[PDB]
């Protein structure tokens, strides 16, 4: 079934905007959505279908004090992007109220989505986390879809902030966030600023102008992460489907990536998976061990060697892991698109269950935790109080993401057969 | 292998015992004891065993049979059981 | 097993450059690294195999304050030598403490290019000795590799210097890069900077250019010491088939080399055996002793004649040895290679462990020890100090090498059976 793409918050309708314009690239779609004439692909799920070939994809962008999405409506993809779904503070609560004024609008413009698809399987959240205006309404919108759609599955794929730790308010914001999506979304895929920029630096003398791209990382990743979906293949060719072997328990649903060629701009299969298995390939910043790996990688791959690549693999123990979950890692191959540069004819992807990011999450708990003895930011703001006289939300995300570290670490432990 | 009547004759086991596990979940979203709990202890020892089985059995030795045995000794979790 | 080559310091890769050079030319390889039109070899142990014809060597090329590994890129053959794996003092503390802080990059290149090979024997290392730079990084990157792959084994082409003793601080380096490669490396093949010289003085009138012209004296030994495993034969299909004849006790592992006709630019078998073991073709500078000689001819060479010829060498009596094993001398055979000019048609070289090497390391030695009580030369550089504050290091090589020479003269004596 189709899948919508809720693209909120400016960093949020910026990774979307370019994962829509990177798709376009890579399918046979033009600037103004015609089908292109140089032009095998699936592309039912992502983009909607209009009479004369304009293959306007299936997204819903959310604007809350629009600045940059004036930019994103100057540029060649805007006939691109037509559903015509655009409706008009940096702090959580201030997103949370503002969202709750225009629920019912931005909802009907999901109904027109939900209805004019022939069928829906997933909302998938180009969501931010303390993101200002991307958080607050982001986890009021995902405790609202869930509600009115409870057969259907969110994804979010956070770009959780950590810049080296300006907004004063980030573990404040952060943590609740993190409430809402541990109990209100079906998946989510982790993202880290100082990750990728700490790539960008390797691979690249960039350091100044981070955030813009790095943005192409993050869309290379979201790219990757659904070409097995958007291309046919002989297993995962549903969205659940793949998720099920990631997500083994519900409540640790929070997902690492990789890529194998960094520098994507012939090597085997053994090769791939063991650069993907060192860290430096990883994209995310008392014994630790993974839950569960997952691999799908797209090129020029000989198919007898795909297993004997494995059996290299665990011959090699490069991913060391000893958890409750019995999911071992499984080789996946999807089809590398026409039309494209293909340098590094061979390219891989992995995402997996890990217990490392329970560490990143407890950073911003030990900023917040630090920050919320001080009081030093409360805010105080009257929209804040207002919101929040009790200031007891705070300390339901606390206790609620504390047994998420909690969970992670009884995981880590031989007996999560018991309570975690 | 359909040809061969053990390993077909198991397998076919094994997917129809998770049917019924399957019914038995999609029955309530609320906690089932109700017998549930009995059958499915017996489930989960059972399915055990006759995995293992057929574990041990693949354990003309074809490349792809002997090289899938490696997925699961990646845990060797059926063997060191 | 394909054999890597982990050629460092800008004399190390100066020797590595023209190696590779020669085996491109004997080999049907361009400066392009394709086949060559006009072109029966063992090509898969050196160069690897890519898709399109293109050799490209399995070359490790390790650059510290790189000048002269800029000139091998400005080089027709830099495409030929493309695995893209080059990664950025005199002193051997320097160069030690210097390939520390790299030292896991250096590794992941070292990793890679064995996950690349379907499988790995050997490091050949292109060795400096008290080569600055070279000597320091080479001895702590000999130590890394005998941890990192225990079964595996290391071979030192170490050109060890002797030109007539410019650096101050040569006979601290060597000392220290012999104490690691007398621990720490299975196999040496030691050549001498003053004997080359005077092979160059004897064959040409070259005097002030030794180095431009002593490579090519280099390349040849290196790769005629290699020509029987890059074709293939009755013998000797393995690079440690061969070593176990040279080398018979681990410690007394470092060899001698010969070639028949130095002027290379018919000859019976018998004639390239008595003219070989005469000293002016030995290209090196109390009773003493060879353990153990090997030879191998390439060229027009009688099958039949070639046991005779043996016997012949017996009677003739050159080389005198009663060492305590009983390896004496085999008559081994390789192909000469079509394509290049088969000037002196038969053409022979030697492999030799020689007891008259203890010479050349006690000389070192006894410049280290006049050096040391005059302690003129501690450098005591910051670096130098903090590095080795006690400077007891010098005294353990002292003591490993003294036991180095202790140990040669014991193989000279009847009673090796005891310990040595």
């Amino acid at each position: 079934r189709e899948i919508i793409t809720l693209q909120l918050g400016q960093c949020g309708n910026q990774i979307g905007f370019e994962f829509w314009k990177q798709l376009c690239a890579e399918h046979g779609i033009s600037p103004e959505g015609i089908v292109e004439e140089f032009a095998t692909d699936r592309k039912d799920v992502f983009f909607y279908q209009a009479d004369d070939e304009h293959y306007i994809p299936r997204a819903v962008l959310l604007d809350l004090e629009p600045r940059v999405i004036h930019s994103i409506l100057n540029s060649p993809y805007a006939k691109l992007y037509n559903p015509e779904n655009i409706y008009l503070g940096n702090n959580w609560a201030s997103g949370f109220s503002q969202g709750e004024k225009i629920h019912e609008d931005i909802f009907d413009i999901i109904d027109r989505e939900a209805d004019g698809s022939d069928s829906l399987e997933g909302f998938v959240l180009c969501h931010s986390i303390a993101g200002g205006t991307g958080s607050g309404l982001g986890s009021y919108l995902l405790e609202r879809l869930n509600d009115r759609y409870p057969k259907k599955l969110v994804q979010t794929y956070s770009v959780f902030p950590n810049q080296d730790e300006d907004v004063v308010v980030q573990p404040y914001n952060s943590l609740l966030t993190l409430k809402r999506l541990t109990q209100n979304a079906d998946c989510v895929v982790v993202l880290d600023n100082t990750a990728l920029n700490r790539i960008a630096t390797d691979r690249l003398h960039i350091q100044n102008p981070s955030f813009s791209q790095i943005n192409q990382l993050v869309s290379t990743i979201m790219s990757a992460s659904t070409t097995t979906l958007r291309y046919p293949g002989y297993m995962n060719n549903d969205l659940i489907g793949l998720i099920a072997s990631l997500i083994p328990t519900p409540r640790l649903h929070f997902l690492m990536t990789g890529y194998t060629p960094l520098t994507t701009d012939k090597t085997t299969v053994l090769d791939v998976m063991r650069r993907l298995l060192q860290p430096k390939n990883v994209m995310v910043s008392t014994n630790h061990c993974y839950i569960a790996i997952l691999n799908i990688i797209q090129g020029e791959v000989d198919p007898t060697q795909v297993h004997k690549s494995l059996q290299r693999i665990r011959e090699r123990k490069l991913a060391n892991f000893i958890p409750w979950g019995p999911a071992s890692i499984q080789v996946a191959l999807s089809r590398k698109s026409p039309y494209l540069p293909s340098a590094h004819r061979v390219s891989g992807l992995m995402m997996a269950n890990h217990t490392s990011i329970s560490s990143l999450f407890e950073r911003t708990c030990r900023q917040y935790d630090k920050l919320r003895k001080r009081e030093a930011f409360l805010e105080q703001f009257r929209k804040e109080d207002m919101f929040k006289d009790n200031f007891d939300e705070m300390d339901t995300s606390r206790e609620i993401v504390q047994q998420l570290i909690d969970e992670y670490h009884a995981a880590t432990r031989p007996d999560y057969i018991s309570w975690g | 292998f359909i040809l061969l009547k053990p390993v077909f004759h198991c397998l076919n086991e094994i997917l129809d015992l998770c049917h019924s596990f399957c019914s038995l979940v999609s029955q309530n979203l609320g906690p089932l004891d109700e017998r549930g709990a009995a059958q499915l202890s017996i489930l989960v020892k059972g399915f055990s065993r006759q995995s293992s089985l057929l574990f041990k059995i693949l354990s003309h030795q074809i490349n792809s049979d002997l090289a899938q045995l490696l997925l699961r000794l990646d845990y060797n979790k059926y063997y060191t059981q």
